[PDB]
């Protein structure tokens, strides 16, 4: 699956 | 939080943390999902198939 890490915790 | 920042997920909140995309391009369940809202372990990848809680119950 597409996953991402975002800046906001 | 800028009011223009899109919201996502079951929880209807902005992006944060690790998120996973529903495999359905036409997802009406929130498109992207915070790992914690959908039972996934933070800071892990998810290489295989995944539908959100709505799309995984849709009839095929
Ligand atoms: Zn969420
Ligand atoms: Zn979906």
């Amino acid at each position: 699956a597409r996953t991402k890490q975002t800046a906001r915790k | 939080i800028d009011p223009n920042e899109p919201t996502y997920c079951v929880c209807h909140q902005v992006s944060f943390g690790d998120m996973i995309a529903c495999d359905n391009e036409n997802c009406q369940g929130g498109e992207w999902f915070h790992y914690t809202c959908v039972g996934l372990t933070p800071e892990t990848r998810f290489k295989g198939k995944w539908y959100c809680p709505t799309c995984r119950l849709l009839p095929q």
